[PDB]
């Protein structure tokens, strides 16, 4: 069977939505309903990973940029970055491991921890306007869970 | 492509 996707929008448990802040970088605020179309739209397709009824191997991209979300070794930091790719190629089942997130529903919200990266996910500030990155904590004060509106397809 | 339910099978360019 080959890969398969599904279109969606990310949310965070704050209500920020997610847009681009520039061509390899996301940001999250608060969209009047009006400027809801504003957001990115991601590409989630169910790729090869760990075997788990909690954890579902995931890849986010963004199919009109070319781009993909990956988490990468910047000098010290393990960093989220969006890595352009070929989309004749992209996306596959059998994603690089960078390109993996593990899926995790608790008390209804999404937490996508990096496979690259465990413990590391993809992580909001509190604060308004600032970039999307990987946060090493799914507690703390970042905001690490998220909604998903899957769009019509 | 989109298949019946939704889904988008193989890459963004088949």
């Amino acid at each position: 069977a080959p890969v398969r996707s599904l279109n969606c929008t990310l949310r965070d448990s704050q209500q920020k939505s997610l847009v681009m802040s520039g061509p390899y970088e996301l940001k999250a605020l608060h969209l009047q309903g009006q400027d809801m179309e504003q957001q990115v739209v991601f590409s989630m397709s169910f790729v090869q990973g760990e075997e788990s009824n909690d954890k579902i191997p995931v890849a986010l991209g963004l199919k009109e940029k070319n781009l993909y979300l990956s988490c990468v070794l910047k000098d010290d930091k393990p960093t989220l970055q969006l890595e352009s790719v070929d989309p004749k190629n992209y996306p596959k089942k059998k994603m690089e491991k960078r390109f993996v997130f593990n899926k995790i529903e608790i008390n209804n919200k999404l937490e996508f921890e990096s496979a690259q990266f465990p413990n590391w996910y993809i992580s909001t500030s509190q604060a308004e306007n600032m970039p999307v990155f990987l946060g090493g904590t799914k507690g703390g004060q970042d905001i690490t869970d998220f909604t998903m509106q899957f769009v019509s397809s | 492509f989109w298949d019946s339910w939704g889904y988008w099978y193989g890459p963004w360019d088949c």
